[PDB]
Order: C-alpha cells, then sequence, then structure tokens
C-alpha cells in the first residue's frame, strides 16, 4: 500500500551509463543515510551488487557506482553487459527505523543478437482425447526482443475463443518464453483438417502446423 | 546464586555508550551499537543491549 | 549447511489457519536474522512480518491484529502462526537476512544488507476446495523423431489451485530440461507444462517418467511419457 516513484522503463548500450532513481520527500533531505539497491533476474529472490552508496561490497565488480545530490540522483550502473536486464530497486528510511523504497526500475540492454523464435505445437494426447477434452499446446522459446501474439489457424481461420497466452518471462540464455494453450472440444478438433500455431516476433513469423492422430 | 535451570532474574550490563564518572549509577536501558550514530535497540542484531 | 528452509505448507480454507515455519540450519536464530519478504510476480513488494522479540512496541500500521507470531530461539527454527488469513494474500514469501553495524563486517557505516534467502514455501488461500492435478503425457511425434531432438513432456491441465511440481526420471534426468510455467484460464484452472530435449534413440529404449506433486491436494503421480505406439 505504501510505494514510491521509480522510473519502470530504463535502457542503455552496453558499456554506456545508466541513473537509476526512487523518489522521497522533504522529510527526507536534512542528514541521513540508507539506501542499498538491487538486483533481480525476474521470478527469484533478488541479489545484492550495491549498497553503502559510494562505498565497497565485499565480492562486486567495481563497475557500478552510486552517487547522491538533493533531488538529483544516481545508481550509475556501468559497463552494461548482456546480463544487466534485470530489475532493479532500491531501499530507504521511513522515520525510526522504519523502511520503504521505490517501484521496481526494470533494465533492458540492447544491442543484443535477435534469435528467431523457436516453436513446437504439441497436439492432445489419446488418452485426453478419452477425457473429452482437447489443448493445443503452443511453446515459444529463444526469442528477442519479447513482442510476441500469438495466432491460431484453424484450416486458415484465425480463432480467438479459448486463447490463453502468457506473459514473456526470461530465460537462461537472455530470451525470452511463451507458452500459449487454446483449449477445445474432441468434435471440434476432429472436425478441422489442420491446425497452426504462429508468432509475430519483431515481423519474423515462426508457424507449426500439426495434424490430429490418423490412427 | 546457582540454580540448576541457570540464574534468570539478575542482570548484567557488558557495556554502556559514554564513559563514567566515581560514584554513579545508570538507570538507562540505553543500547550499545557498533561506532557512532546509536540504534536504541530492541533485540536484533549488530548493535547490542 | 547454512540455509534458511521454509517448511510447514498446506491447505488453508477462509476461517482457517496454518503454522508456517522458516528453519536456519547451520546458524542459530537466536542470533541470526529474519526478514519476511512477500512476494507476487510482476508488481512491487512489501516487508511487512515485524517479529523482533523481546516483546515490546514495534509494528505496522497495515496488519494490525492480523499476523500473530512467536519466537523459539534454542530450536532453530521459528514458526508463522498466521492468523485470520485473507484470500487475497497469494504470494510466496521468503524469510532474508540483513547487515548491521557491529562486527568486522562494518566499524564504520550503517548496514541493510540482505543476503542469504530460503526457497520459500506455497499455501494457496481458497474458498474453493483442492483439485487433484491431470497429467496428460505429451508425446514426441514424426517431426520431433526426425529432427535429430525430440521434445516429449506432460501437461498438468485443470488442477486447482496451485501448485504443480514436475520432475524428470526421479532425478535422473536434468539435461534440457525446461519448465513452462501455468496460465491462468478464464474459469480460475491452471495448466502448466514440462519439456525436456531429448535423443531421438533414445525413444522407447529409455523410459521417461514426470512426477507430479501437488501438496495442499497430497497427489503424486509419477506418469509414463510414451511415444504414439498405434
Amino acid at each position: 500500500s505504501y510505494e514510491l516513484t521509480q522510473p519502470a522503463s530504463v535502457s542503455g548500450s552496453p558499456g554506456q551509463s545508466i541513473t537509476i532513481s526512487c523518489t522521497g520527500t522533504s522529510s527526507d533531505v536534512g542528514s541521513y543515510n540508507l539506501v542499498s539497491w538491487y538486483q533481480q533476474h525476474p521470478g527469484k529472490a533478488p541479489k545484492l551488487m550495491i549498497y553503502e552508496v559510494s562505498k565497497r561490497p565485499s565480492g562486486v565488480s567495481n563497475r557500478f557506482s552510486g552517487s547522491k545530490s538533493g533531488n538529483t540522483a544516481s545508481l550509475t550502473i556501468s559497463g552494461l553487459q548482456a546480463e544487466d536486464e534485470v530489475d532493479y530497486y532500491c531501499c530507504s528510511y521511513a522515520g525510526s527505523s522504519t523502511w520503504v523504497f521505490g517501484g521496481g526500475t526494470k533494465l533492458t540492454v540492447l544491442s543484443q543478437p535477435k534469435a528467431a523464435p523457436s516453436v513446437t505445437l504439441f497436439p492432445p494426447s489419446s488418452e485426453e482425447l478419452q477425457a473429452n477434452k482437447a489443448t493445443l499446446v503452443c511453446l515459444i522459446s529463444d526469442f528477442y526482443p519479447g513482442a510476441v501474439t500469438v495466432a491460431w489457424k484453424a484450416d486458415s481461420s484465425p480463432v480467438k475463443a479459448g486463447v490463453e497466452t502468457t506473459t514473456p518471462s526470461k530465460q537462461s540464455n537472455n530470451k525470452y518464453a511463451a507458452s500459449s494453450y487454446l483449449s477445445l472440444t474432441p468434435e471440434q478438433w476432429k472436425s478441422h483438417r489442420s491446425y497452426s500455431c504462429q508468432v509475430t516476433h519483431e515481423g519474423s513469423t515462426v508457424e507449426k502446423t500439426v495434424a490430429p492422430t490418423e490412427c | 546464586d546457582s540454580k540448576v535451570g541457570g540464574n534468570y532474574n539478575y542482570l548484567y550490563r557488558l557495556f554502556r555508550k559514554s564513559n563514567l564518572k566515581p560514584f554513579e549509577r545508570d538507570i538507562s536501558t540505553e543500547i550499545y551499537q557498533a561506532g557512532s550514530t546509536p540504534c536504541n535497540g530492541v533485540e536484533g542484531f549488530n548493535c547490542y543491549f | 549447511e547454512v540455509q534458511l528452509v521454509e517448511s510447514g505448507g498446506g491447505l488453508v480454507q477462509p476461517g482457517g489457519s496454518l503454522r508456517l515455519s522458516c528453519a536456519a540450519s547451520g546458524f542459530t536464530v537466536s542470533s541470526n536474522y529474519m526478514s519476511w519478504v512477500r512476494q507476487a510476480p510482476g508488481k512491487g513488494l512489501e516487508w511487512v512480518s515485524a517479529i523482533y522479540s523481546g516483546d515490546s512496541t514495534y509494528y505496522a500500521d497495515s496488519v494490525k491484529g492480523r499476523f500473530t507470531i512467536s519466537r523459539h530461539n534454542p530450536k532453530n527454527t521459528l514458526y508463522l502462526q498466521m492468523n485470520s488469513l485473507r484470500a487475497e494474500d497469494t504470494a510466496v514469501y521468503y524469510c532474508a537476512r540483513l547487515v548491521g553495524a557491529l562486527t568486522n563486517i562494518v566499524v564504520s557505516g550503517d548496514g541493510g544488507a540482505f543476503d542469504i534467502w530460503g526457497q520459500g514455501t506455497m499455501v494457496t488461500v481458497s474458498s474453493a476446495s483442492t483439485k487433484g492435478p491431470s497429467v496428460f503425457p505429451l508425446a514426441p511425434s514424426s517431426k520431433s523423431t526426425s529432427g535429430g531432438t525430440a521434445a516429449l513432456g506432460c501437461l498438468v491441465k485443470d488442477y486447482f489451485p496451485e501448485p504443480v511440481t514436475v520432475s524428470w526420471n526421479s532425478g535422473a534426468l536434468t539435461s534440457g530440461v525446461h519448465t513452462f510455467p501455468a496460465v491462468l484460464q478464464s474459469s480460475g484452472l491452471y495448466s502448466l507444462s514440462s519439456v525436456v530435449t531429448v535423443p531421438s534413440s533414445s525413444l522407447g529404449t529409455q523410459t521417461y517418467i514426470c512426477n507430479v506433486n501437488h501438496k495442499p491436494s497430497n497427489t503424486k503421480v509419477d506418469k509414463r511419457v510414451e511415444p504414439k505406439s498405434c
């Protein structure tokens, strides 16, 4: 319920310097000091890289720094690499040993090689048809930049009913993920001829066409 | 002054903020806290009640 | 050895309670750190649990009268009797550390360095009852066999509520394993995936066991993934 202003979308070229901020008020200008910056690969616990803004973490590469003045900020992230596309926060005091911090600046590193989205389409299993259910499991992996729109072609027909697609989630190889599902009935599964899953990733399209079981 | 389960009624102050003067008794539960800029102390780590 | 481990996970219904636990191993909780960060993916976070023992006035003006918790130092484990759990508290917590000022790490400075965490537990407060997950073996196709790398798995579909954990060959298959997170259906059901890229020559010869575990419903399914044998 307590939330402070941060620049959510930040980006910088590798080898450059970027500035990260988190907002306070006039009750935070006289003489305190408590600011420690975070680092999160999305989906797991954070990582410490910067604390004690202008001093030394024990084991940390010294390419990162911070700088402090007035209403003029910096978490100075310099020497950007391909592994800096991570979430960031600060820390701060709230008075009488209390605490508050900012709203999650998310860094995206550009100048990275674009990779075609690897798409795998799975038809429903035979016992799933025995279960009177049908699910088109479309799995898109290893794509960057992650701007994908999953389209379904039921015999060259765009079907939007029953389409559910996940949000882009970071993968191990500095790319994002997607897992889309089309939930249909076995009557509608064996009526159409073919089923294609397509994606629109930075203009590129990768399609997977599957067919119902022959026997 | 030796109980089988241990003595907990008595207490002892290992360290104090400031120096002392002869024939002085302190009646404050104020805290010992690393260097400067005290903590004020409520049972947590890297300061000292 | 030194590790924070979450334990005591179970199903919670509206009007009930449950005793969570964060156990430290290696370092005793009598003189160590515990910070309960509550995380909801995609949005901001909040540190809430205010239990620093000695029992004096230190609390946050947001959870007054809701989160009650006790202290047990010698056993090296803390229990969280989170009473009156609200259904809008769907988040996986983590007990973590910090840094103060006393010892050699700080002689001049401030501190405040969360550095060691737990793994979290999966506790869902849902009005509806728990349902056993349905495991459907997604078999390899002809394209996967002819493509050199076969893709196979078992879709976990139509389970409510979370969680479902999928392992391969009881830990005997780790290379190529990739787990695709669950989907939020319109009706509230969930469906996740787990695909391992295997050699195509190992189809049929090497058994593919996927272990699907759902703790609140207490269901474990050892599903066999077999090729299309018509």
